RNA sequence: UGCAUUAGCUAGUUGGUAAGGUAACGGCUUACCAAGGCAACGAUGCAUAGCCGACCUGAGAGGGUGAUCGGCCACACUGGAACUGAGACACGGUCCAGACUCCUACGGGAGGCAGCAGUAGGGAAUCUUCCGCAAUGGGCGAAAGCCUGACGGAGCAACGCCGCGUGAGUGAUGAAGGUCUUCGGAUCGUAAAACUCUGUUAUUAGGGAAGAACAUAUGUGUAAGUAACUGUGCACAUCUUGACGGUACCUAAUCAGAAAGCCACGGCUAACUACGUGCCAGCAGCCGCGGUAAUACGUAGGUGGCAAGCGUUAUCCGGAAUUAUUGGGCGUAAAGCGCGCGUAGGCGGUUUUUUAAGUCUGAUGUGAAAGCCCACGGCUCAACCGUGGAGGGUCAUUGGAAACUGGAAAACUUGAGUGCAGAAGAGGAAAGUGGAAUUCCAUGUGUAGCGGUGAAAUGCGCAGAGAUAUGGAGGAACACCAGUGGCGAAGGCGACUUUCUGGUCUGUAACUGACGCUGAUGUGCGAAAGCGUGGGGAUCAAACAGGAUUAGAUACCCUGGUAGUCCACGCCGUAAACGAUGAGUGCUAAGUGUUAGGGGGUUUCCGCCCCUUAGUGCUGCAGCUAACGCAUUAAGCACUCCGCCUGG
RNA sequence: UAGGAGCUAGCCGUCGAAGGUGGGACAAAUGAUUGGGGUGAAGUCGUAACAAGGUAGCCGUAUCGGAAGGUGCGGCUGGAU
C-alpha cells in the first residue's frame, strides 16, 4: 500500500499535520529516506530521522511544517507494483511547475537528484505540482 | 475504471443515436437495393392530410401533410404556407424549421419548385432571395 | 483491413530435401515428414478497401480530413486462350463466348465512349457534341512533323467575397414634408429647392504603347570543325510572339455624374405607434401576441444590424472540456453487482546493488502543400497567387553512464501460508426428547340453531353436529434459551442433549519468504407464485353454497368444499434478496456502552476500574452530494480490481 | 510416306468466364391476411394512484382485465394509527 509514504500512510498525516504532530514513523528504506532527506533539506520538515530496525525497520519522521500551520505537501504518487514500473531511461528529463515541484526520485546513470538535475540535460524525476 | 486492464477497452466518450433518417437517403433501383449517400434530393409522393378520435389534448386547427415529392415513399411532413396546390401528384423540395403555435412538427416544404403555389399574406418581408443578389 | 446478435480454425495441410524457375527464390506440382498447424491476438468469417496529405479544429493534448486538389494502386465493351511491343491483355491490339448494335441484296460480317465535348437524361451541381497549338509539353522523328479534347486560354458564378460603390448643406427652426392629437413647433429636416467644394471610380474615344521576348529563321563566319569552309548551336540579324489589348497609360471627355436591404416595428427582436385586429386573421426565433385601450395578425413614412447588402439549408466545432490522462462520474441524479466463492491476469510491500536498451539525444545533412520563422513581388485593397532563405530549432547519425527498472546475485516482512479456548453457534445437517380436541363419539348423553360471522344463513344440525375419559390414533406440521447477538456462496441460517464445531473470534500467536482482492477459468444454489411422485381438500382455501348491512352480493364472511397448501424423489436464477450504495491496503477529533475472546488491578461476592479489538450500536471530526442525508463500520479520505453508464 | 518419336488431319482428360438446371438465403408488393406502441376531444372509466387517495401497506408473485383495477405464497418500509 506504501509505494509511497503519501499513498496510504498520508490518510493518517494529511490529519497528522492538521492536529500538529511532528513525529511518525515510515519503512526502512535507502531510496524512500533519501527523498524525505532531499525535502527535509530544503526545509519541509525538521529531519528524517533514522531507522530502529534493520529490514522494513522503523525510519523515524520528525514532520515540521509551516509556521503559519500551513502545510504545502500538494499530493505525491507512485504506482509500483510488480506488473507496474518503470522498465525504462533521465539521460534527458525536464521540469514542471517552473520548478517549484519536488519530489520522487529513481534511475540509474549517475548520480544527480530531481531539483539537482534541474540543468544538466541529465535530469531527475519529478511527480508533484508544488507552487 | 482502471488503466492497465484498461487496455482491453479505453477509456472514452460514448455514441451517437438514430437523426432524420431522410435528409441523408438515397436509392439503388439496380438489385433491389438501399442506398444512402447524403443529399437533400430524395423524393416521395403526395397523399394524404388528416388526423383521428382524439385521445390526447393538443389543440390545433392546422394542416397536417402526408405529402412529398416526385418518387413515392411515405413519410410525414408538413404544407408551410395557406395558399396551397398540394391535393395529389405533386412534386416538390424540402428545408427544415418550425414556427411557433404549431404542435411537434418540424419540416417544411419549399415554394416554387415543380407544382405547389406560392406566398401570398405577407408585405413587409420584402426584400429575399439573397443569391440573385442585386440591392 | 475494421467487425462474434460473426468462434473453435485448418488438412502435401503445417512450406525444408530431390526434379523442375522466377535477372531472385521458393508445395508452384510431385517421393518423406506431424496430425500438425490456426486459435475468441475474435484466426474463421462478415463488411470493406485504391492508399497518404488535403481541411477543420477541440486550450495544448493534437487529431477527423480522398469531392477536388496533389502524390502512390487498379482498370480501360465484360470475360477467356494465345500472340505479342523489352514489358500489352492494352483509352483508339487478334480469335472469340457474352451481349446487344447495324446492316443485310442472306452471303455473314464486324461493333466496341473510361481521351474530351456535348447527345437522351437528370439534378442544386459540372460549363461549352468550347478556342487553337498561340506558347510550353513530351512519343516518334536530323530537318521536320503531329497528339493535343495535354497545354494554356474564352464564357459561367455573393459557391464565398472583395475596393470603388451611395461625392458638396450652406439660407426660413416651416421656401413645401406628419407613425401616435384634450396640434407645439420641433418636425424622416440648413435635409430640401440650388446647388458653397468640386470633376476618381462612374461611361469614354480614341493617339494607343508598352507586354510584343522567348524559338530557329541570316552566309558575313566562329565552335564542334571531319583532311578544311561549311548543314546544327549560333556573336551578326534579318525582329517574329498570342489561346490576349486601338483596349490599358493618357486628355480627363463626364457631372454633384453613369453605383444599397433586412426581422420587425413583440418582453428577449433594438426597427412606432397606429388603425381593418378582437386568441380570428395570422407575424409567429427562449417565449409570444391577438379577445372593443395589439406594440405584434395585415398594413404602413421613416423604420434595424450591416452593404453587395438578405435569411436559410447537409458537414465539424464555438456554443457546451454540456463529451472527461491531459479535459466524466456511477445512492438519489449519466451510471455501482441476489450474490458471494475462483485460474491467467490488472494490480499484490519491499529493503540493497550492476547495465545504458528507453525515462526535454549530443549536434548537425535534416522536414507536404489551403500546414515548422522571416524576406519577398504582384495583388483596383483585395479577389488571391506564387518565390527565396529557416532548412530549421524537429528524423537519421554518433554517445555511455544515478536514486527505478528488463537483465544479474542476497535475504526480509504488513498483502500470503503453520499451535492454541475451542465461548456462541440459527452455517448446514446427523440420532433422541417418541403425541392430543379439531375426524366419531361405539360407554354416555341431549339441542337448536354451534355456526359462518359487522349482524346474520351456508358448512354443520340428531350415532343424537360439538360429548365424556383409563381408555380408542393419527393426516400437513417437532415458537425455550429474548439486546442494537453467531454463521453461510447466497436464497438465507431456530426446538433443544449432542456433531463439524467446520469457520467467526480475540490473548498467545510457535514460523518460510509476496506466496492476495477483484478479475478468463470455474463454484453452487436463490425464496416463494409456480416447480417434474403417495399424500393434499386433515387445517387453511380460492370457486360454489349461504347470508345479509342501511336504502346494496356470491364480496369484507366462510365451515362441506375445487385443487392448492404440505412433506419421503427435481428447482427456477426472479423479492423492498435495498446497502437504490460492488468486493482488496489503511485512516477521517474521535467518542460511545456492549456480545466474543483476552491482559489484567480490585478479585469481587464472579462484581467496580483501565487497555482491547471482528464487530455492536449510538452519535460525532474531516469529507460527501442539491439536499435528502451519509461517515473511525459511507453517500470521505490517499494506494486494488470490477462492472455501469455521460440523454433518456 | 516424316513413315519411325512427332503436332496439325485421328484418338485418351482439363478447365474456362459462358450457358443453362436445381434446393436454401434476402427482400418487395403485400394478400376478401395480419401484432406493439404511440397518436389525434378520450364520449368508454374513477379521479382508479397522488391527502393512510379515501382502505398505509409494499416488493418477487397464481390471477382475470377495451382501460384506469383485483384475489394466492416468500423478503420489505416506501406507515398514517
Amino acid at each position: 500500500t506504501m509505494t509511497d509514504p503519501i499513498a496510504d500512510m498520508l490518510t493518517r498525516v494529511r490529519n497528522a499535520n492538521m492536529v500538529r504532530h511532528e513525529k511518525l514513523e515510515l519503512p526502512a528504506s535507502n531510496i524512500k529516506k533519501e527523498i524525505a532527506e532531499i525535502l527535509k533539506s530544503e526545509g519541509f520538515i525538521k529531519n528524517v530521522e533514522y531507522v530502529e530496525d534493520d529490514k522494513q525497520g522503523v525510519l523515524r519522521l520528525f514532520l515540521k511544517y509551516g509556521q503559519n500551520d500551513e502545510r504545502v505537501i500538494t499530493g505525491l504518487k507512485r504506482i509500483s507494483k510488480p506488473g507496474l514500473r518503470v522498465y525504462a531511461k533521465a539521460s534527458e528529463m525536464p521540469k514542471v511547475l517552473n520548478g517549484l515541484g519536488i519530489a520522487l526520485v529513481s534511475t540509474s546513470e549517475g548520480v544527480i537528484t530531481d531539483k539537482e538535475a534541474r540543468k544538466r540535460n541529465v535530469g531527475g524525476e519529478i511527480i508533484a505540482y508544488v507552487w | 475504471p482502471t488503466i492497465n486492464q484498461l487496455v482491453r477497452k479505453p477509456r472514452q466518450s460514448k455514441i451517437k443515436k438514430s437523426d432524420s433518417p431522410a435528409l441523408n437517403k438515397g436509392f439503388n433501383s439496380k438489385k433491389k437495393k438501399f442506398t444512402d449517400l447524403n443529399s437533400p434530393q430524395k423524393r416521395g409522393v403526395c397523399t394524404r392530410v388528416g388526423t383521428m378520435t382524439p385521445k390526447k389534448p393538443n389543440s390545433a386547427l392546422r394542416k397536417y401533410a402526408r405529402v412529398r415529392l416526385s418518387n413515392n415513399i411515405e413519410i410525414n411532413a408538413y404544407i408551410p404556407g395557406i395558399g396551397h396546390n398540394l391535393q395529389e401528384h405533386s412534386v416538390v423540395l424540402v428545408r427544415g424549421g418550425r414556427v411557433k403555435d404549431l404542435p411537434g412538427v418540424r419540416y417544411h416544404i419549399v415554394r416554387g419548385a415543380l407544382d405547389t403555389s406560392g406566398v401570398d399574406g405577407r408585405r413587409q418581408g420584402r426584400s429575399l432571395y439573397g443569391t440573385k443578389k442585386p440591392k
